[PDB]
Protein backbone atom coordinates (compact mmCIF):
# COMPACT_ATOMS: atom_id res chain seq x y z
CA UNK A 1 0.00 0.00 0.00
CA UNK A 2 1.23 3.45 -1.01
CA UNK A 3 0.29 6.44 1.11
CA UNK A 4 -1.28 4.38 3.83
CA UNK A 5 -0.84 3.89 7.50
CA UNK A 6 -0.10 0.82 9.61
CA UNK A 7 -3.33 -0.97 10.49
CA UNK A 8 -4.17 -1.70 14.12
CA UNK A 9 -4.42 -5.36 15.12
CA UNK A 10 -8.06 -6.42 14.90
CA UNK A 11 -9.13 -3.60 12.53
CA UNK A 12 -9.49 -5.90 9.51
CA UNK A 13 -10.56 -9.27 10.93
CA UNK A 14 -11.02 -10.92 7.54
CA UNK A 15 -7.57 -10.01 6.17
CA UNK A 16 -5.17 -12.92 5.69
CA UNK A 17 -1.68 -13.19 4.30
CA UNK A 18 -1.21 -16.00 1.81
CA UNK A 19 2.29 -17.37 2.14
CA UNK A 20 3.92 -19.32 -0.68
CA UNK A 21 6.83 -21.45 0.51
CA UNK A 22 6.98 -19.54 3.81
CA UNK A 23 6.97 -15.99 2.42
CA UNK A 24 4.10 -13.51 2.11
CA UNK A 25 2.91 -13.53 -1.49
CA UNK A 26 -0.69 -12.27 -1.65
CA UNK A 27 -3.54 -10.95 0.43
CA UNK A 28 -6.93 -12.54 0.82
CA UNK A 29 -10.19 -12.19 2.78
CA UNK A 30 -12.10 -14.72 4.86
CA UNK A 31 -15.64 -14.96 3.45
CA UNK A 32 -16.61 -17.76 5.84
CA UNK A 33 -14.88 -20.07 8.31
CA UNK A 34 -13.29 -22.24 5.57
CA UNK A 35 -12.99 -20.03 2.47
CA UNK A 36 -10.72 -17.15 1.48
CA UNK A 37 -11.38 -14.91 -1.54
CA UNK A 38 -8.30 -13.70 -3.43
CA UNK A 39 -6.79 -13.09 -6.90
CA UNK A 40 -6.04 -15.72 -9.55
CA UNK A 41 -2.69 -14.02 -10.30
CA UNK A 42 -1.45 -15.13 -6.86
CA UNK A 43 -1.26 -18.70 -8.18
CA UNK A 44 0.32 -18.15 -11.59
CA UNK A 45 3.56 -19.90 -10.55
CA UNK A 46 2.24 -22.28 -7.84
CA UNK A 47 -1.30 -23.58 -7.32
CA UNK A 48 -0.31 -26.46 -5.06
CA UNK A 49 -2.39 -26.15 -1.85
CA UNK A 50 0.32 -27.96 0.12
CA UNK A 51 2.76 -25.08 -0.59
CA UNK A 52 0.48 -22.35 0.79
CA UNK A 53 -0.35 -21.22 4.31
CA UNK A 54 -2.81 -18.50 5.31
CA UNK A 55 -2.06 -16.34 8.31
CA UNK A 56 -4.02 -13.97 10.50
CA UNK A 57 -2.50 -11.09 12.48
CA UNK A 58 -1.10 -7.80 11.27
CA UNK A 59 2.49 -9.16 11.13
CA UNK A 60 3.87 -11.55 8.51
CA UNK A 61 6.97 -11.81 10.70
CA UNK A 62 5.06 -12.92 13.82
CA UNK A 63 1.59 -14.03 12.68
CA UNK A 64 -1.08 -14.85 15.26
CA UNK A 65 -2.56 -17.87 13.49
CA UNK A 66 -1.31 -20.14 10.71
CA UNK A 67 -3.87 -22.07 8.67
CA UNK A 68 -3.23 -24.97 6.28
CA UNK A 69 -4.73 -24.82 2.82
CA UNK A 70 -6.65 -27.71 1.30
CA UNK A 71 -7.55 -26.53 -2.20
CA UNK A 72 -6.99 -23.59 -4.56
CA UNK A 73 -9.60 -22.75 -7.19
CA UNK A 74 -8.88 -20.34 -10.03
CA UNK A 75 -11.54 -18.76 -12.24
CA UNK A 76 -11.74 -20.91 -15.38
CA UNK A 77 -11.68 -17.80 -17.61
CA UNK A 78 -8.79 -16.02 -15.89
CA UNK A 79 -6.77 -14.38 -18.67
CA UNK A 80 -3.49 -13.07 -17.32
CA UNK A 81 -2.57 -10.78 -20.25
CA UNK A 82 -5.74 -8.68 -19.92
CA UNK A 83 -6.18 -9.43 -16.20
CA UNK A 84 -9.77 -10.56 -16.93
CA UNK A 85 -11.53 -12.59 -14.22
CA UNK A 86 -8.66 -12.24 -11.72
CA UNK A 87 -10.33 -14.12 -8.91
CA UNK A 88 -9.58 -17.27 -6.91
CA UNK A 89 -10.77 -19.13 -3.85
CA UNK A 90 -8.71 -20.80 -1.18
CA UNK A 91 -10.26 -23.56 0.94
CA UNK A 92 -8.79 -24.12 4.40
CA UNK A 93 -8.08 -27.58 5.76
CA UNK A 94 -9.84 -26.75 9.05
CA UNK A 95 -12.71 -24.43 9.90
CA UNK A 96 -11.53 -21.26 11.65
CA UNK A 97 -13.03 -20.52 15.06
CA UNK A 98 -14.14 -16.91 14.67
CA UNK A 99 -13.35 -14.22 17.23
CA UNK A 100 -13.55 -10.42 17.38
CA UNK A 101 -10.17 -10.31 15.69
CA UNK A 102 -10.64 -13.10 13.08
CA UNK A 103 -13.90 -13.46 11.14
CA UNK A 104 -15.46 -12.98 7.71
CA UNK A 105 -16.25 -9.97 5.53
CA UNK A 106 -19.67 -9.89 3.84
CA UNK A 107 -20.14 -10.46 0.15
CA UNK A 108 -21.92 -7.59 -1.66
CA UNK A 109 -25.44 -7.88 -3.00
CA UNK A 110 -25.67 -8.00 -6.80
CA UNK A 111 -27.20 -4.50 -6.60
CA UNK A 112 -24.75 -3.22 -3.94
CA UNK A 113 -24.64 0.58 -3.92
CA UNK A 114 -21.06 1.42 -4.92
CA UNK A 115 -21.31 4.95 -6.31
CA UNK A 116 -18.57 6.76 -8.24
CA UNK A 117 -16.46 8.74 -5.80
CA UNK A 118 -17.44 6.62 -2.76
CA UNK A 119 -14.68 6.07 -0.18
CA UNK A 120 -13.35 2.59 0.55
CA UNK A 121 -10.43 0.97 2.39
CA UNK A 122 -7.75 -1.20 0.78
CA UNK A 123 -5.42 -3.28 2.93
CA UNK A 124 -2.28 -5.33 2.50
CA UNK A 125 1.41 -6.00 3.03
CA UNK A 126 2.44 -4.77 -0.39
CA UNK A 127 5.18 -2.30 -1.26
CA UNK A 128 5.14 1.41 -0.50
CA UNK A 129 6.56 2.14 -3.97
CA UNK A 130 6.26 0.35 -7.35
CA UNK A 131 7.92 -3.12 -7.50
CA UNK A 132 9.51 -2.42 -4.06
CA UNK A 133 9.74 -4.65 -1.01
CA UNK A 134 6.74 -5.93 0.89
CA UNK A 135 6.21 -4.58 4.39
CA UNK A 136 6.06 -6.74 7.54
CA UNK A 137 2.99 -5.15 9.10
CA UNK A 138 -0.40 -4.66 7.48
CA UNK A 139 -1.18 -1.23 6.00
CA UNK A 140 -4.43 0.45 5.05
CA UNK A 141 -5.32 3.21 2.63
CA UNK A 142 -8.55 5.13 2.05
CA UNK A 143 -9.36 5.53 -1.63
CA UNK A 144 -12.38 6.54 -3.74
CA UNK A 145 -14.13 4.45 -6.39
CA UNK A 146 -13.41 5.79 -9.86
CA UNK A 147 -16.00 4.78 -12.45
CA UNK A 148 -14.92 2.40 -15.20
CA UNK A 149 -15.76 5.10 -17.75
CA UNK A 150 -13.42 7.63 -16.10
CA UNK A 151 -10.81 4.94 -15.55
CA UNK A 152 -10.96 4.21 -19.29
CA UNK A 153 -10.11 7.81 -20.27
CA UNK A 154 -7.46 7.97 -23.04
CA UNK A 155 -4.79 9.32 -20.66
CA UNK A 156 -5.72 6.59 -18.16
CA UNK A 157 -6.39 2.98 -19.15
CA UNK A 158 -7.93 3.78 -22.54
CA UNK A 159 -10.43 0.88 -22.67
CA UNK A 160 -8.48 -1.77 -20.69
CA UNK A 161 -10.91 -1.62 -17.78
CA UNK A 162 -13.52 -4.32 -18.34
CA UNK A 163 -16.96 -4.82 -16.76
CA UNK A 164 -15.73 -7.30 -14.10
CA UNK A 165 -13.16 -4.74 -12.93
CA UNK A 166 -13.35 -1.54 -10.92
CA UNK A 167 -10.93 1.30 -10.25
CA UNK A 168 -10.06 3.24 -7.13
CA UNK A 169 -7.63 5.97 -6.13
CA UNK A 170 -7.49 9.48 -4.67
CA UNK A 171 -7.81 12.92 -6.37
CA UNK A 172 -4.12 13.80 -5.72
CA UNK A 173 -2.74 10.32 -6.35
CA UNK A 174 -0.30 8.74 -3.96
CA UNK A 175 -2.69 6.28 -2.24
CA UNK A 176 -2.94 2.90 -3.91
CA UNK A 177 -2.32 -0.81 -3.75
CA UNK A 178 1.09 -1.99 -4.94
CA UNK A 179 3.07 -5.19 -5.55
CA UNK A 180 2.31 -7.70 -2.78
CA UNK A 181 -1.20 -6.36 -2.24
CA UNK A 182 -2.77 -8.58 -4.96
CA UNK A 183 -5.71 -10.58 -3.68
CA UNK A 184 -6.46 -8.32 -0.74
CA UNK A 185 -9.78 -6.53 -0.17
CA UNK A 186 -11.31 -3.21 -1.05
CA UNK A 187 -14.09 -2.73 1.48
CA UNK A 188 -17.03 -0.46 2.23
CA UNK A 189 -19.56 -0.58 5.07
CA UNK A 190 -23.29 -0.03 5.00
CA UNK A 191 -25.59 1.98 7.26
CA UNK A 192 -25.69 -0.93 9.75
CA UNK A 193 -21.85 -0.89 9.92
CA UNK A 194 -21.57 -4.23 8.11
CA UNK A 195 -18.46 -4.35 5.92
CA UNK A 196 -18.55 -5.73 2.40
CA UNK A 197 -15.79 -6.68 0.01
CA UNK A 198 -16.43 -4.74 -3.21
CA UNK A 199 -13.08 -5.29 -4.86
CA UNK A 200 -10.02 -7.53 -4.93
CA UNK A 201 -6.63 -5.94 -5.59
CA UNK A 202 -5.56 -6.88 -9.13
CA UNK A 203 -3.32 -4.61 -11.25
CA UNK A 204 -2.33 -1.12 -12.27
CA UNK A 205 0.20 0.90 -14.19
CA UNK A 206 2.88 1.28 -11.51
CA UNK A 207 1.39 2.54 -8.21
CA UNK A 208 -0.26 5.74 -7.02
CA UNK A 209 -0.07 7.70 -10.30
CA UNK A 210 -3.01 10.18 -10.46
CA UNK A 211 -3.93 9.19 -14.02
CA UNK A 212 -3.50 5.44 -13.37
CA UNK A 213 -5.76 4.35 -10.49
CA UNK A 214 -5.51 0.88 -9.06
CA UNK A 215 -7.59 -1.79 -10.75
CA UNK A 216 -9.56 -4.35 -8.79
CA UNK A 217 -11.74 -7.34 -9.52
CA UNK A 218 -15.36 -6.27 -9.10
CA UNK A 219 -16.78 -8.75 -6.59
CA UNK A 220 -20.45 -8.25 -7.56
CA UNK A 221 -19.59 -9.64 -11.03
CA UNK A 222 -18.57 -13.03 -9.48
CA UNK A 223 -21.25 -13.73 -6.87
CA UNK A 224 -22.69 -16.67 -8.83
CA UNK A 225 -19.19 -18.10 -9.35
CA UNK A 226 -18.43 -17.79 -5.63
CA UNK A 227 -21.79 -19.41 -4.69
CA UNK A 228 -21.21 -22.27 -7.14
CA UNK A 229 -17.68 -22.96 -5.91
CA UNK A 230 -18.35 -22.59 -2.15
CA UNK A 231 -22.10 -22.59 -1.33
CA UNK A 232 -21.83 -19.03 0.16
CA UNK A 233 -24.42 -16.28 -0.61
CA UNK A 234 -24.72 -12.63 0.51
CA UNK B 1 -22.19 -13.82 10.90
CA UNK B 2 -20.12 -11.62 8.55
CA UNK B 3 -19.10 -8.00 8.34
CA UNK B 4 -18.29 -6.76 11.86
CA UNK B 5 -15.49 -4.31 11.36
CA UNK B 6 -13.52 -1.43 12.84
CA UNK B 7 -14.54 1.88 14.39
CA UNK B 8 -13.94 3.55 11.02
CA UNK B 9 -16.40 5.03 8.52
CA UNK B 10 -16.22 5.57 4.78
CA UNK B 11 -17.81 8.97 4.52
CA UNK B 12 -18.05 10.29 0.98
CA UNK B 13 -18.73 13.93 1.77
CA UNK B 14 -15.43 15.23 3.14
CA UNK B 15 -13.65 17.62 0.79
MG1 LIG C 1 -19.15 4.76 2.97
Amino acid sequence: ILGGTEAEEGSWPWQVSLRLNNAHHCGGSLINNMWILTAAHCFRSNSNPRDWIATSGISTTFPKLRMRVRNILIHNNYKSATHENDIALVRLENSVTFTKDIHSVCLPAATQNIPPGSTAYVTGWGAQEYAGHTVPELRQGQVRIISNDVCNAPHSYNGAILSGMLCAGVPQGGVDACQGDSGGPLVQEDSRRLWFIVGIVSWGDQCGLPDKPGVYTRVTAYLDWIRQQTGIEF
Amino acid sequence: ECGAGPDLITDDDDK
